[PDB]
């Protein structure tokens, strides 16, 4: 359960200050490695930041077209190991491309998402000489992420507190006439509320929440009154104030992101290929 | 030294979850598909689901890192 | 690493343990499933009865697991016929692997290898619930299991009747064979095959109907046995007491849903009355 697990202990930070100490250290301690072992061919953290972005959305890419059709808590899964695999690694010491079809593969065996390795790297887009290639890579690189993941294996994800917000909401909520209407929407701002930091940074439940009235708010609908009467917080308003602050700042987290650009991801592309070939 | 059961205390820092032979009664479980036969010769209710579903969705609300 | 091997404890399916300095160590397709299941689901668990996963590393395709050190199982105790199992000695040990049981699946973790090679114990008493392999989450309907598992002896009847969606039953029947093989010193159904075991069941308990069982006719492998009456529980176990038989009916029923959970279990006369447990420090040896 979430509130005894590691993603709560060990993984929800408390600001994006945090976040980013930890990256730029990552960065800082690669560069340190890497010049006792041996010039301009470092990424910045900030360009580190985007390629991470650019091989996030390729990992979600390659969980949507994978056949057998992953589920979604598998792609959740496997886009949070990617996340916590890059806070505390360089994307020039371990490739982003290899990374992420690793966090792939260790989240369908950790979600039990029965697939053999010949049927996961067939859904490569690649030669199946690349493909062998690909899963050895895989392979070696699987301990590593379960190391640098510190054993910490099971992913809490926002869409099972989604399904029983929507539950709760169907059952004692008659003020929200049919609660099904927020879910597309809902689901959007899960979307975008995933490409952020926000999973690093807030409960799945929070997460879901401010998802369903992200989309209640878009619909014109007034939710208050859940939180303040069903969820019984009007008994704690303080409660109520931390809530409503939670969620304000995971809307101006979404607000503020900023996707990859084509040309400065090519760009920085380049500059990781060049820091990996050397070296 | 006589044993006397005491319920397990976990904080959940969220809102208190009805209880599992409390939903029907509560009309949760219209909101919930129904287990099939199959599934409630082997156990399989859909309380049970309803019941997850809504833990995980109450699970620390209320917690602050 | 930074434990030294000391000696070879034995081996397993998976993995071979060995105690080191005091700690067991249970040294194309890459990690090993099973070793990945028992990491994460102990590395999300935390209660004296479960057994602590305390570090974990590995290299190359394997893995090793770290475990607090067990000096002995349920199955050496039952089977040592040295040793005399009071009844407060056998509510003691239900108690610990109920209590492990109801935390469990408070997490909603099926263990699904119950059975009392499963059940160590430290060298103070306490019960562990260990060899999580199998274990698998449950309160999910889109998430089918297999109904080939736990041992047979202590395979549940829905698992027999072919059960791909189940709960806590399964477990709570296997506490039952376990209870009942505390009782007995000997397996309480040693069937040679799933057909030999549902004969064993309905032999013992009855055969189930439609009153005790109502949509058991809709599970796959579903087959039609000849009426035994069965035997009365107080024939079976002599020396059992009322609450004692009043727990192994409940253990024992038929339909999954009314088995009792071990919440139920827990609450049960049997635990809240005379004699109490043992204590820990006062339980056998082998
Ligand atoms: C892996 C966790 C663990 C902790 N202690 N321990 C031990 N302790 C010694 C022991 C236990 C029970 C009975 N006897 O006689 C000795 C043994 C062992 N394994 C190897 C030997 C046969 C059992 C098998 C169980 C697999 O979990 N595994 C463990």
């Amino acid at each position: 359960m979430y509130h005894n697990s590691s993603q709560k202990r060990h993984w929800t930070f408390s600001s994006e200050e945090q976040l980013a100490r930890l990256r730029a250290d990552a960065n800082r301690k690669f560069r340190c490695k890497a010049v006792a072992n041996g010039d301009p061919v470092f990424l910045e953290p900030h360009e580190e930041m985007t390629l991470c972005k650019y091989y996030e959305k390729r990992l979600l890419e390659f969980c949507s077209v994978f056949k057998p059709a992953m589920p979604r808590s598998v792609v959740g899964t496997a886009c949070m190991y990617f996340k916590r695999f890059y806070l505390n690694n360089s994307v020039m010491e371990y490739h982003p491309r290899i990374i992420m079809l690793t966090c792939a593969f260790l989240a369908c065996k950790v979600d039990e998402f029965n697939v053999s390795s010949p049927q996961f790297v067939g859904n490569l887009r690649e030669s199946p000489l690349g493909q062998e290639k690909a899963l050895e890579q895989i392979l070696e690189y699987e301990l590593l992420l379960i190391q640098q993941l510190n054993f910490h294996l099971i992913v809490h994800n926002p869409y099972r507190p989604f399904e029983g917000f929507l539950i709760d909401l169907k059952t004692r909520y008659p003020i929200l006439e049919n609660p099904e209407i927020l879910r597309k929407t809902a689901d959007d701002f899960l979307n975008r509320i995933a490409l952020t930091d926000a999973y690093l940074l807030y409960t799945p439940s929070q997460i879901a929440l401010t998802a369903i009235l992200s989309s209640a708010s878009r619909a014109g609908i007034t939710m208050e009154s859940y939180l303040s009467e069903s969820l019984m917080l009007k008994e704690n308003r303080t409660c109520l104030s931390q809530l409503l602050d939670i969620m304000k700042s995971m809307r101006n987290l979404v607000k503020k992101y900023e996707p990859p650009r084509s040309e400065e991801v090519a760009v920085l592309k380049q500059k990781l290929e060049r820091c990996h070939s050397a070296e | 030294a006589l044993y006397e059961y005491q319920p397990l205390q976990i904080e959940t820092y969220g809102p208190h979850v009805p209880e599992l032979e409390m939903l029907g009664r509560l009309g949760y479980l219209n909101h919930v598909r129904a287990a099939s036969p199959q599934d409630l010769a082997g156990g399989y209710t859909s309380s049970l689901a309803c019941h997850r579903a809504l833990q995980d969705a109450f699970s620390g609300l209320f917690w602050q890192p | 690493k930074r434990y030294e091997k000391l000696d070879f404890l034995g081996e397993g399916q998976f993995a071979t343990v060995y105690k080191a300095r005091i700690v067991a160590i249970k040294k194309k397709d890459g990690i090993n499933r099973t070793a990945l299941r028992e990491i994460k689901l102990l590395q999300e668990l935390s209660h004296p009865n479960i057994i602590g996963l305390l570090d974990a590393f590995g290299h190359k395709s394997n893995i090793s697991l770290v475990f607090d050190f067990m000096e002995t199982d349920l199955e050496v105790i039952i089977k040592d016929n040295s040793l005399v199992l009071t009844p407060s000695h056998i509510k003691a040990y239900m108690l610990m692997t109920l209590q492990g049981l109801e935390y469990l699946h408070q997490h909603w973790i099926l263990h699904r290898d119950l059975k009392p090679n499963n059940l160590l114990l430290d060298e103070n008493g306490v019960l562990k619930l260990a060899d999580f392999g199998l274990a698998k989450s449950f309160g999910s309907p889109n998430r089918a299991y297999t109904h080939q598992v736990v041992t047979r002896w202590y395979r549940a009847p829905e698992l027999l009747f072919g059960a791909r969606m189940y709960g806590v039953g399964v477990d709570m029947w296997a506490v039952g064979c376990i209870l009942a093989e505390l009782l007995l010193r000997v397996p309480f159904l040693p069937g040679d095959s799933d057909l030999d075991q549902l004969t064993r069941i309905f032999e013992t308990l009855g055969t189930p109907t439609e009153e005790q069982w109502p949509d058991m006719c809709s599970l796959p492998d579903y087959v039609t046995f000849k009426s035994f009456p069965g035997i009365p529980l107080h024939h079976i176990f002599s020396a059992a007491g009322d609450d004692l038989l009043d727990l192994i009916q409940g253990l024992f029923l038929f339909n999954p849903c009314a088995r009792i959970t071990a919440t139920q279990a827990l609450k049960m006369k049997y635990f809240s009355n005379r004699p109490g447990p043992t204590p820990g420090c006062q339980l056998p040896r082998p």
